[PDB]
């Protein structure tokens, strides 16, 4: 006779896939970049 | 898990985690190309009296058959028993509403198999080779064996 | 002199002057980088415990991505001034290798795992904390002392070998498991030269005849060799240290 | 010791707040007065007794705070504080590096 | 001088290279963004999404932001307000563009793949 069994497993709370990590990394990087560049533009324009 | 807490669905392992999950109505497991577009053609907690969740797209519209809870009106109408609420088997999933729960990383889950043979309980033997399969075509589970 | 009108190369030089005035002379950006590095070092020290890890692993991943992207941004900013000057440097090579290994292990699949991700971070921590003044003088002379230390190591290992030829004569197939294999014997003699708790070895080669045997001869030979080598090595170490620091105060 | 704190509670803190031995001895006086104030008459939720001989040893340190010759020796060796702090920080950095290395090499495998 | 000869051969005037490159990047990126919102809203053929090219165009996005800023910095010293307004406007539209596409990508998580 066939000896078979079935069962179920529920998993959750996946952190994030790759695009979420990529997006948050590039978002922080460009936020720092635009802040430092706004400081650059403000300083160099106020010197002028 | 005790049966009274299986009825209640409020289990906590002294750590703030729920061990039992009550499935959403008309639940369908996801597919490979997306976790929001089911393509499994199997219905969990099935109920034709309610709108179907997460069922846009033509292929997902074209998939999903109601086996037990057919055109028979509702969940309260399509009839199930305790043997159908505690069944983990395919085609008994139309009224499958409570399942277990886990974290995301599940490592070394023990797959233990016992054989009944009319006087005691034995373990599965190396003469009795084993095949593993998933009923919902998923490719995100791996096995460790010696 | 007068500079009635600037030219393109003067404009480029002024732009590079602005770029080296910020992030290289301004203390605020270095302080922010040090604060971020100290925060992720606090998260490093908060590891080795899954009880904190089970609600911190995703935040650990996010701060890993943040520190990696700010490190590669700093590397790109250094590259902007020129690849030749960055490639011909004593410490920018180390920083570039650190960020290259970290980025390759992050983006590409690698068996580098925690034993590479964490020590590379603390190496970057050491490199950044070298930049602030009251550790740079002390760090600069540790690397100045290693060329004069290398000859001492070479002489010590050569004497160690030419006395291990005397050692391996009374070694092998008797009083074994620390005197055999000809590499375990060398490292066990190194242990006895480092001179702490060698009475396990003393009891190991004890009781040859219970009165004299070679228990007198070999033991006194190796004991006087051990004491002479240990004294000479420690003296040479402190001598190279005192020479190179006399160099740093000269 | 209360009389000592009373004669050090003058306007001389304007020099005691920038010097060496002076701020050291007033700090010793504070960390002497407070613990036996909360210990001899405690009536409070403290842990246990472990700071009696420590308090007495701080009093002995206040005794040895005299001897101007030892004071001159302390002044003569007092310029190496930054150097020994830097060497201690380098030591701690090396312990942290090899701590994470030894953990990754032997404790994560859990065998 | 002779701007015919300046634009003809052998060189370009300083700056005004990165600005034009950012313009064409803006053009192709409106093309792909419009295609993405179109196929996400009505026609629903996710197999032909830009689910396949996801990180290289993000890299293109950030390098286009960098080149726009760098051209703005290189062209600010011309003393003319029109060039500065041009560079600031293209930088602003590119940055708001980047935030919009980042938000759209972050909204479109459950449709790509699962690890
Ligand atoms: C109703 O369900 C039954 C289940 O056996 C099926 O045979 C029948 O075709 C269904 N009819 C309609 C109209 O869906
Ligand atoms: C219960 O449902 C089954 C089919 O699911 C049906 O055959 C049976 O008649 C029903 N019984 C009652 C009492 O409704
Ligand atoms: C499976 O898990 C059990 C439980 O820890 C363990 O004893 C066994 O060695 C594991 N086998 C394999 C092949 O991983």
């Amino acid at each position: 006779c066939e000896l078979s069994e079935e069962f179920q497993i529920y998993v959750d709370e996946v952190p994030l896939p790759f695009p979420g990590h990529a997006l948050i990394a590039v978002a922080t990087s460009v936020v720092l970049g635009v802040l430092i560049f706004i400081a650059f533009v403000f300083q160099l324009r106020n010197i002028h | 898990i005790p049966p009274e807490d299986w009825i209640s669905g409020v289990h906590k392992d002294s750590q703030g985690f729920n061990m039992i999950k009550t499935l959403p109505i008309n639940y369908r497991p996801p597919s490979h190309m997306g976790i929001s577009i089911p393509l499994t053609d199997n219905f969990y907690h099935a109920d034709p009296s309610k709108p179907i969740p997460r069922n846009q797209f033509h292929k997902s519209k074209e998939t999903g058959k109601y086996k037990q809870c057919a055109n028979v009106t509702s969940r309260a109408m399509c009839n199930c028993s305790e043997h159908q609420k505690f069944s983990h088997a395919v085609a008994f999933s139309d009224c499958k509403e409570k399942v277990h729960r886990f974290k995301f990383p599940v490592t070394q889950y023990p797959v233990v198999l016992e054989i009944f043979n009319e006087r005691d309980k034995i373990s599965a033997e190396p003469p009795y080779l084993v095949t593993m399969t998933e009923v919902n075509m998923r490719k995100n589970w791996q096995l460790k064996h010696n | 002199d007068v500079m009635e009108k600037k030219d393109a190369w003067d404009v480029q030089e002024f732009i590079t002057q602005m770029y080296i005035k910020q992030l290289l002379r301004h203390p605020a950006f270095q302080l922010l980088l040090a604060f971020l590095l100290l925060s992720n070092a606090i998260t490093i020290a908060l590891r080795t415990n899954s009880y904190l890890g089970q609600k911190h692993y995703e935040l650990f991943s996010t701060i890993d991505d943040i520190v990696l992207t700010i490190l590669i941004c700093e590397v790109l900013l250094g590259w902007l001034n020129g690849f030749w000057i960055f490639w011909k440097d004593g410490w920018n090579i180390l920083n570039f290798a650190i960020v290259f290994i970290l980025f390759m292990g992050f983006f590409i699949k690698q068996l580098d795992m925690v034993a590479i991700t964490y020590p590379l971070r603390v190496l970057r921590l050491v490199h950044v904390c070298m930049a602030v003044e009251p550790l740079a003088r002390i760090i600069k002379v540790i690397l100045q002392s290693m060329p004069d230390l290398a000859n001492v190591m070479a002489l010590i290992l050569f004497f160690m070998l030419v006395f291990s030829v005397f050692g391996v004569t009374l070694f092998g197939a008797f009083v074994p498991k620390h005197f055999q294999n000809m590499g375990v014997a060398l490292y066990t003699l190194f242990i006895c030269i480092t001179q702490d708790g060698w009475l396990d070895i003393y009891t190991d080669f004890q009781m040859d005849e219970r009165e004299y045997a070679m228990e007198v001869g070999g033991a006194i030979y190796f004991a006087v060799f051990i004491t002479l080598g240990a004294f000479i090595g420690l003296n040479l170490f402190v001598v190279v240290v005192t020479t190179n620091l006399e160099q740093m105060m000269k | 010791y209360v009389c000592e704190f009373l004669m050090k509670v003058y306007v001389d803190p304007i020099t005691y707040w920038k010097d060496g031995y002076n701020i050291l001895d007033v700090i010793i006086l504070i960390i002497l007065t407070i613990p036996y104030l909360l210990r001899k008459i405690k009536g409070n939720h403290s842990a246990y007794l472990h700071f009696a001989d420590g308090i007495q040893s701080l009093r002995i340190l206040k005794l040895i705070s005299y001897s101007r010759g030892i004071r001159t020796l302390i002044i003569a060796v007092g310029e190496t504080v930054y150097t020994v702090a830097s060497v201690l920080t380098l030591l701690f950095l090396l312990m942290f590096v090899f701590a994470i290395l030894g953990f990754c090499l032997f404790g994560v495998t859990d065998r | 001088m002779r701007w015919r000869d300046r634009i003809a051969v052998l060189c370009f005037p300083p700056g005004l290279m990165l600005t034009v490159a950012a313009l064409i990047l803006f053009f192709i990126h409106m093309g792909v963004f419009a295609s993405d919102v179109h196929n996400f809203c009505v026609i629903h053929n996710y197999d032909h999404m830009s689910f396949r090219y996801t990180v290289v165009l993000i890299f293109s996005q950030v390098i286009s932001i960098g080149w726009a800023a760098m051209g703005s910095l290189y062209a600010e010293m011309t003393g003319d307000k029109f060039l500065r307004c041009f560079a600031l406007t293209i930088l602003i539209l590119n940055g708001a563009m980047f935030f919009n596409r980042l938000c759209l990508e972050f909204l479109a998580i459950n449709y790509r793949e699962e690890r």
